[PDB]
RNA sequence: UUCAUCUAGACAGCCGGACGGUGGCCAUGGAAGUCGGAAUCCGCUAAGGAGUGUGUAACAACUCACCGGCCGAAUGAACUA
RNA sequence: GCAGUCAAGCGUUAUAGCGACAUUGCUUUUUGAUUCGAUGUCGGCUCUUCCUAUCAUACCGAAGCAGAAUUCGGUAAGCGUUGGAUACCCACUAAUAGGGAACGGCUGGGUUUAGACCGUCGUGAGACAGGUUAGUUUUACCCUACUGAU
């Protein structure tokens, strides 16, 4: 492997209208029965799938109790 | 009987009458009793009594050593502590792998006389949206067991190691060949998806995608492993 | 760079059909209001008939004159009930989209608002180097945006002029990090606490120490806070309240340069405390407790609150803006004596606690079990509300200056808006993607500042609960983050060593 | 009622389960392989090892699971009393430590298998059985308080 | 081979001392060196830890760290082959 | 496995470079919830012996081992280690242990040549990603070994 920079550029940015348009854009869609998936676009889906929940998960109570203690 | 009822048999009525001497016997003749393991155990048990034996000895200096020391005697903010955690590439020359190591001949026929059809006997990455060509023109199978679809990804700033998805396969050293058929092996650069990582351009965008070079062999320890090019 | 979809033939075809204009109907028929006030609830005028094309301000002068303070009113804003604000005119507003008929009654709830304006920041002013290590702590000082004292690991504090961007006074008494630094609410001198258990007092004049430092910790000081002006009688300074590791609370008297009290219930780090405005300290500790102590009474534990799972990590009272600046306005005024000033502190404590019937101080605590908890202390010691909805640790969280809306940071890089008096969910800020440290809120509350580990501050407007502007610039980690008094200037710092001033 | 609950198997800590189990795999399956033979015999082989090493695993982890009682399932009275004596939460978090412990190697002898079966080579072969018998000992190295615990 | 101890007493043993503020502070139903969390000081010494383990429900008792009496000439530790 | 941390040693007058034991991250998160390409040789029956890396039986050691029962370990191969159903189940059982002498005599699937059909490819003769059905190889009286007999 030769040394060159392109191996320490960042290869896909994404801005934060970008990603206002996509999380506000999921949800609003609708899905039709006779639609079928041709191609899915490539987005970064953890920045996303960012959803309100109602409920926290539960404390971790071994941080501040150990089974020994 | 219930709860400590040894302890109360033991307060109410004591031990046996040779309890102690036996006992202390017993350690006299340990030191005997260790030397006789050790050049009489053979094999497998003697290897682990040797192994054994060493970490013991290491464990005991090193509290010989904390006893005496203590006989002797970043700059977070209030809320991070009381709490834990040249463009070279670090692999510039790989393993030369050839086609014989490569592809696996599978005979066709029903006297297996035809032997067109080649296996990949390394892991891929086929990416999104693979469906495998008809079986009467697949030439090149890569077998959906070999197929990986998330790396190991060792960050050098940080130092921390996360399990991230596989974006493409960018070069592989040994020919474009197997860089177009995916092939993933020691030195292959990739692209992964960066995104829990939280990196920030100059200019305020989120980046999502960066390269890593795999750094182990796949095919030998079943994971991909890769080190980020930062 | 990712880019959105482009538009297909047919949207550009209707792109290109000519555009309708929103227009006022000439006819629009009279509608049914009654008025009522968000925090009261009281009706005001009953169902009165107003113009269907009536604006915001004309509403807001009829309803001023309907209250009696014609010769002097105070702006409001207006909501319907779904909460809906009342932008540009009523049938815009409600009409328009058509929930409501004319004929059906509209019941208005109007809020008050403050009379200033604050820009939003939109750029790095400048980038301002000095500091030899990562800076820790900012604050600005309470009564001018002219003057900010940063404390960073090399185990300096600094005293920066924010009007040319350049420093003006190092301070170097101190034998390791300076975790904290604090303003006097009178803005006469600063106090810092240190990792070597060490408080000392400046003078920022001249950037002097004064005296020799406080000692009685020993484990480093976590958090200050002062005395409030309108309970300290004239002629006499503020006290300062000091916490540490050690799982204590120290009382400091500068006057005579002396400790009075040593509370020391807590059986951990001590997270946070803060002085109230009804004589009382609030304490909270890795104890998973929050200690309610009162000063009147020669410094005892009055309360214990226990219904944290884990480390409380910060809390915040509603008047925590009030106390914190004193006297001082967004005009900065100085008084001309120390009873002005003792009246005028009292008048603008008073004006957030004593409403809706009775003064009340609401507390709320953030903790590391990803939730927080809504206490009123003086009324009732079990909880008023729990808050979930987090996935990580609340690291973070504030009162608005008007004691309306909490606002909770978290280590799932989300920020979320709660209401100020009950505690119910509103909304959750997306946009940080790594942990948010810490937040701060502009003095008209329409406006919050949040710092993140991802290098980035962000600037969110309330009312419309979106993202207003990303501000990159930082090369490193952002520890703290301050938004002035008059609301000119933000200051941010971290681990690039350089201390960052945003202006409009 | 059971009302009575003496008969549980004798838990081991980590480092003597790695023991018992790795040491049963290298008495009771066969050790000698050579690499003259066919690559199926070789392949089976490692095969068999890393199958009989997780079912070693899964046995020990079952036994521990079905021997202990239900907390929540009990009368009320032996539900409180065990919450006083041994801590409901830190009881119910360490049986479910070994319950997700037995799914994951399950899940790794099944992965190593499938690979095995593409094994070109004793060495390779080899490397993939070392890789799979690591796996699940540091699996079983990361419930070493919870055993000791039980 | 290199370090150390030594007839103003080597190693091994037996005997004696091993104290006073003091049951030091917090904590516990109880907790006195010896379930724990932080300090770990001062005095008198020949020496004696806010204690190395056994032990008690807590104390007690024993122990050993250290010091002395008897004994009387070499001894110990880590390395290399 | 990759990336790191420690540091007994190795090294040296240039705190360079190696580096055992320990250790962290990913894999893999908390309330015991809830089948994915072996491309080329496999199996019966009868019968013998060997290994021990021991499942049972004998004797021991350890464990909150009361008893009963079990677990882990030591010596140990004298002695056993099944009946079925289609590698998994059901049962019986003291127990239903692993392996070698092949895989460096009858017999069923398989190399299964000539007949035939279906599928895929091929302009075609034909070939195969394939699927199904039918298909003669027949010593012993030689030497030796072994069992018995002069
Ligand atoms: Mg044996
Ligand atoms: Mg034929």
């Amino acid at each position: 492997v030769q040394p060159d920079r392109r191996w320490f550029g960042n290869t896909r940015v994404i801005s934060q209208d970008a990603l206002q348009h996509f999380r506000s854009a999921l949800g609003e869609t609708q899905k039709d029965t006779y639609q079928v998936l041709l191609r899915r676009n490539k987005l970064p889906m953890s920045l996303l799938e960012e959803k309100d929940a109602d409920e926290s998960p539960k404390a971790r109570i071994l941080d501040t109790e150990s089974y020994a203690d | 009987p219930q709860n400590d009822y040894i302890e109360r048999h033991i307060k109410q009525h004591g031990k046996r009458l040779d309890h102690e001497e036996r006992k202390r016997k017993r350690e006299a003749r340990e030191s005997h009793k260790i030397s006789e393991r050790a050049q009489k155990l053979t094999g497998w048990k003697g290897k682990q009594f040797a192994k054994k034996r060493y970490a013991e000895k290491v464990s005991m200096r090193k509290k010989i050593k904390a006893h005496e020391q203590s006989k002797v005697k970043d700059a977070l903010p209030t809320y991070l502590l009381d709490r834990e955690q040249k463009f070279s590439v670090p692999l510039p020359k790989v393993r030369g792998i050839s086609e014989e190591e490569m592809f696996k001949v599978i005979k066709t026929g029903k006297s297996r006389s035809k032997s067109w059809k080649r296996m990949i006997t390394k892991h891929t990455f086929v990416g999104e949206g693979f469906t495998r060509r008809p079986v009467k023109m697949e030439r090149i199978i890569r077998p959906s067991a070999l197929r990986q679809k998330k790396a190991n990804v060792t960050h050098p700033e940080l130092g921390v190691t996360v399990f991230l998805p596989i974006l493409a396969v960018k070069k592989n050293p040994q020919s474009p060949m197997y860089t177009q058929l995916g092939v993933l092996t020691k030195g292959t650069i990739i692209e992964v998806n960066v995104s829990e990582l939280g990196m920030v351009t100059a200019g305020g965008k989120v980046v999502w995608g960066k390269y890593a070079q795999v750094t182990n062999e796949p095919d030998r320890d079943g994971c991909v492993n890769a080190v980020l090019l930062v | 760079s990712t880019l959105i979809p482009p538009p297909s033939k047919k949207q550009k075809k209707e792109a290109q059909l000519p555009r309708e204009v929103a227009i006022i109907p000439k006819d629009l028929p009279n509608v049914s209001i009654k008025f009522q006030a968000l925090d009261t609830g009281d009706n005001v005028g009953g169902a009165l008939r107003v113009p269907g094309a009536i604006s915001e301000k004309q509403l807001e002068e009829l309803l001023n004159q309907l209250n009696g303070t014609s010769d002097d009113p105070v702006p409001y804003t207006f909501s319907c009930t779904k909460t809906i604000d009342i932008t540009d005119n009523l049938y815009s507003s409600l009409i328009k989209p058509g929930y409501n008929s004319t004929e059906d009654q509209i019941t208005l709830l109007y809020t008050p608002r403050a009379v200033f304006k604050v820009k939003p920041v939109t750029r790095s002013s400048s980038a301002i180097a000095g500091h030899g290590s990562t800076i820790l702590c900012s604050a600005f000082a309470p009564h001018t945006s002219s003057r900010m004292v940063t404390g960073a690991g090399d185990n300096t504090a600094r005293i920066w002029d924010c009007d040319t961007q350049t420093p003006m006074h190092t301070l170097k008494g101190h034998y390791n990090w300076v975790l904290c630094v604090s303003w006097s609410p009178d803005g006469e001198v600063i106090a810092t606490g240190s990792m070597d258990n060490t408080i000392r007092l400046w003078d920022p004049k001249s950037g002097q120490c004064l005296g020799d430092a406080l000692r009685g910790h020993s484990k480093w000081i976590t958090s200050l806070s002062w005395e409030p002006i309108h309970l300290v009688k004239p002629g006499s300074k503020p006290r300062l309240a000091s916490s540490s590791k050690d799982g204590t609370i120290k009382i400091w008297d500068t006057v005579s340069r002396v400790c009075q009290y040593t509370m020391s219930g807590h059986t951990n780090s001590v997270s946070c405390v803060k002085w109230g405005g009804q004589g009382l300290l609030y304490s909270g500790s890795h104890d998973r407790t929050v200690r309610v102590w009162d000063i009147n009474s020669q410094g005892r534990c009055i309360n214990i609150l226990k219904s944290h799972a884990h480390w409380v990590n910060h809390l915040s009272l509603s008047t925590d803006y009030a106390l914190r600046i004193g006297a001082f306005d967004h005009t900065g005024k100085k008084p001309s004596t120390p009873e002005e000033a003792q009246k005028k502190a009292l008048e603008n404590y008073e004006k957030i606690c004593k409403k809706n019937g009775n003064s009340e101080e609401m507390m709320v605590t953030a903790s590391d079990d990803y939730t927080m908890f809504l206490w009123n202390p003086l009324k009732s010691t079990k909880p008023i509300a729990r808050m979930t909805g987090h996935q990580k640790l609340v690291n973070h969280v504030a009162f608005s200056p008007d004691g309306r809306y909490i606002v909770s940071a978290s280590f799932d890089n989300s920020i979320k808006l709660w209401d100020g008096r009950d505690g119910k969910f509103i909304s959750t800020f997306r946009g940080h993607v790594a942990s948010v440290y810490q937040v701060a809120w502009s003095s008209d509350c329409r406006l919050l500042v949040s710092c993140s580990k991802d290098t980035t501050l962000k600037v969110w407007d309330v009312r419309t609960r979106k993202l207003s502007v990303d501000l990159p610039g930082h090369k490193d980690e952002v520890y703290t983050v301050d938004w002035s008094v008059d609301g000119k200037r933000v200051c941010s710092g971290g681990k690039d060593k350089m201390v960052r001033l945003w202006t409009h | 009622m059971q009302l009575s609950w003496k008969d549980i198997p004798t838990v081991a800590p980590a480092n003597d389960l790695l023991d018992i189990v790795l040491n049963r795999t290298q008495r009771k399956t066969p050790t000698v392989i050579r690499p003259g033979f066919k690559i199926t015999r070789i392949r089976a082989f490692y095969m068999r090892k890393v199958k009989y090493t997780g079912e070693g695993f899964v046995e020990k982890f079952e036994d521990i699971l079905k021997g202990f009682p239900n907390i929540n399932d009990v009368h009320p009275f032996h539900r409180d009393l065990m919450d006083t004596l041994y801590e409901k939460n830190h009881y119910k978090i360490s049986l479910a430590a070994i319950s997700r412990a037995k799914s994951l190697v399950e899940q790794v002898a099944r992965d190593y298998v499938r690979l095995l079966k593409f094994g070109q080579s004793l060495f390779q072969c080899k490397q993939l059985k070392r890789a799979a018998l690591g796996r699940m000992a540091t699996i079983v190295k990361k419930l070493r308080d919870p055993l000791a615990y039980l």
